[PDB]
């Protein structure tokens, strides 16, 4: 509930993230459910391999940031392609008529 | 023209429908990538699959987050050319080291390496050869004047210092560099280090190479820096050797694919010019579309290029099946080796 | 307890629970001390008679007038209220120490097992209301009487120790106090989100800062919410934060001067002062002595 509540505030701050409002509420839960799943594996990895990987609430704030940086950048590439496509699809459709 | 244009529209349409579909799938795609970069680093090859392909992928489908079903990480995050470059630098061909390569480039936190044998170090030395200097850039954690000689100089200048022999426990004076907390005055970006402000350039880089098999780091340390396991495993050397055998045995087949893929990536770019050239020139031309011979020519010329590319991307897919069959047949040599 | 709470002011039913409090906490304390044993890890677990003092300190900081105002404010019998206060202060002393979430859920059993048998007269009305899952938390700053129009022009808020029924009702108050801190302290911004578990930690800190002769010790892996929630609790609590400035010139002599400025503020003039320390601020072990 904490990780999901932190993930809720981060998605609201994220203005360039363009998706369904339903999907954003599924993402919030996923972001959090990831940070638990890593702690669950960190404990499993110590029992099976005797290696201790430590994940802290600071390492969740790092994930959320890292998520936005790669999204913003990857959306900027995709969005400028789709706009260079979409200028095409209008002018060609007019040419066809 | 009606037959040709409707053809040209249906090539544009289908690509936009794929770019639109790629944006819909991006929310999951980025979530499944960025989770891998931040968390999966410190684990071995077996557990990175468990932590990503068995755990996160299962969560996505259940939650209803739009994600591409396969989502090959290596393909999505970095181009196939830049993988080729790291191989020349000396990042091995095996899947684990490629991922370790991606984590170093994409991580906002300063990368730490676990490598007991400097395979991860020998890569970050060969790469960043320009911004690294042999003398007065590499130091150990403990040096008489570590701070004033190496650290202070490498920040001021903006040179890529590589901390050697970290030996588990990190010094507390380094903490405010790792945190990246900056008291900005203009554009200097002065960072206090044991109560002394130091001019940090944006082009400064830090790498921290542990030379121990199983180092027990503190949660505060693991949160400040992205830990990456660069240790050579039997499973990893198997994948390296299997690359080396396939380069030697059935070389003619493997090389003809690398030549084809490289000529395919060219013809994708070459078709991106001609369809662009049409868009640019069909607006500029305007009236009397029937007489416009210099436009007319390219609309039929785009189609032959679009037909050519399509027929290489079918033959490309056949040669990836053919080489993967050989990859299974010559597996026994590599896993024995 | 018999001096601080007089028969005259209370109902006959409320006062039968006030007499029960003194016998109840001991029954609980014996159960909790017998079950949670000190070990190499979980060394602090050992329960003294400081941990009895500290329960009652909390109970006696809730005034006679807020217990008698539980039927109007909390909308529960005042005798029922009183058990919630007990349960809370019993939890804050005993259950907060506990390192893992499994050891907590054992102790929340003992606090319910005792509350039913000690308070038999209201057993059926305790059992239905008070769970570990359901929240009934206490804070001095609940009262929104601080309007903050061109500073604190409208007297101040009486810092009375009142119960909050829901975390959502509290979040609106605690989010308001966070936004107001960032206004008053603009140089050092504090971008923080108050999730259910952070609110709970803020109250816990703003209890420990609010009790007289009560220091704290916030043990967390790091990035856990300690320093941020402390400075907010110190802001809300209207007391002066003090933090050690670590420089290579600064030594055990300069600490002593920074502590002396603390006593110059605290013992002299009569200001509440909340000296803050961390792993980072302890340069050498001698500072911690
Ligand atoms: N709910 C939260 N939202 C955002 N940041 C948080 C939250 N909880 C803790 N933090 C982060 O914790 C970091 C350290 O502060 P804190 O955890 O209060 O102290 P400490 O350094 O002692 O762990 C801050 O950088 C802050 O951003
Ligand atoms: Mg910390």
């Amino acid at each position: 509930e904490a990780l999901v509540s932190v993930a809720e505030t981060f998605i609201k701050n994220f203005d360039k993230l363009d998706t369904k409002e339903e999907t954003k509420q599924e993402l919030m839960k996923h972001m959090g459910n990831v940070h638990l799943m890593v702690n669950e594996i960190c404990d499993e990895y110590y029992q099976k391999m005797r290696r201790q990987v430590y994940v802290t609430p600071k390492s969740f704030l790092s994930y959320l940031n890292s998520y936005k940086t790669l999204y913003i950048e990857k959306y900027d590439e995709l969005d400028q392609q789709e706009e260079s496509f979409k200028i095409g699809l209008n002018k060609i459709q007019e040419a066809t008529i | 023209l009606i037959t040709s244009l409707s053809g040209e529209k249906d090539r544009w349409g289908k690509g936009a429908q794929d770019i639109s579909d790629q944006k819909r799938k991006l929310v999951g795609n980025v979530s499944l990538s960025t989770a891998f970069i931040s968390y999966c680093g410190p684990f071995n090859a077996e557990y990175r699959n468990k932590l990503a392909q068995q755990r996160f992928v299962v969560d996505m489908k259940k939650r209803g987050v739009p994600v591409t079903p396969g989502l090959e990480l290596t393909s999505f995050l970095i181009d196939d050319a830049t993988i080729g470059e790291w191989n020349l630098q000396g990042l091995p061909k095996d899947d684990l080291s490629i991922q370790n390569g991606i984590m170093v480039t994409n991580s906002a936190r300063y990368p730490l390496f676990i490598d007991p044998q400097g395979q991860g170090q020998n890569w970050i030395r060969n790469k960043l050869s320009a911004s690294i200097i042999p003398e007065r850039c590499i130091t150990t954690l403990s040096h008489p004047k570590f701070k004033d000689m190496f650290l202070k100089y490498c920040m001021e200048s903006g040179l890529t210092l590589i901390v050697e022999n970290i030996e588990n426990e990190v010094d507390p004076m380094m903490d405010p560099v790792l945190e990246r907390q900056i008291i900005v005055k203009g554009k200097t970006q002065f960072v206090n280090v044991a109560g002394t402000e130091m001019e940090l350039s944006k082009e400064f880089k830090l790498f921290m190479t542990c030379r121990l098999a199983n180092p027990s780091f503190s949660p505060e340390l693991s949160a400040k820096t992205t830990i990456i396991d660069f240790t050579v495993t039997q499973s990893g050397l198997e994948q390296q050797l299997l690359g080396k055998v396939i380069s030697k045995e059935q070389k003619a087949l493997e090389d003809s694919l690398n030549q084809l893929l490289a000529d395919v990536n060219q013809n994708q770019k070459d078709l991106q010019r001609l369809d662009k050239n049409l868009l640019e020139r069909l607006i500029n031309s305007q009236g009397n579309l029937l007489d416009d011979t210099e436009l007319m020519d390219v609309l039929n010329n785009t189609k032959t290029q679009a037909k050519e590319v399509a027929a290489k991307l079918i033959d490309a897919e056949i040669k990836t099946k053919e080489i993967n069959e050989k990859r299974e047949q010559y597996r026994p040599v590599a896993i024995r080796g | 307890i018999k001096h601080m709470f007089k028969q005259k002011y209370f109902s006959d039913s409320t006062y039968k629970v006030i007499e029960s409090l003194t016998s109840a906490t001991i029954a609980l304390w014996n159960k909790v001390k017998s079950t949670m044993l000190p070990t190499p890890a979980k060394f602090h677990y050992v329960f003294n008679m400081r941990e009895l003092s500290r329960i009652f300190k909390g109970i006696l900081t809730c005034k006679k007038d807020t217990i008698n105002d539980a039927p109007k404010s909390m909308k529960i019998k005042p005798e029922l209220f009183l058990v919630g206060l007990w349960r809370h202060e019993a939890e804050r002393v005993l259950a907060d120490k506990l390192v893992n979430n499994k050891d907590k859920d054992t102790v929340m059993g003992y606090i319910q097992e005792v509350s039913l048998e000690s308070f038999s007269q209201i057993e059926n009305e305790i059992l239905e209301k008070y769970s570990s899952e359901k929240t009934f938390l206490f804070c001095d700053f609940l009262r929104p009487d601080v309007i903050n129009e061109d500073g604190i022009i409208e007297e101040e808020a009486p810092k009375i120790y009142e119960a909050i029924d829901s975390l959502t009702e509290l979040r609106k108050r605690c989010n308001f106090l966070l936004s107001f801190y960032n206004d008053r302290n603009p140089s050092k911004k504090m971008p923080l989100v108050l999730f259910d578990d952070a609110l709970k930690h803020l109250l816990r800190i703003s209890r420990i800062i609010r009790q007289p002769r009560s220091s704290g010790l916030l043990v967390g892996v790091g990035g856990s919410g300690k320093q941020s929630l402390t400075r907010l609790a110190g802001f809300i609590g209207k007391n002066l934060i003090q933090q050690i400035i670590v420089t290579k010139t600064y030594s055990d002599k300069d600490l002593k001067e920074d502590i002396k400025k603390g006593f110059d503020d605290a013992g002299h003039l009569g200001k509440q002062v909340t000296f803050l320390m961390t792993d980072s601020e302890v340069k050498k072990e001698e500072f911690l002595e």
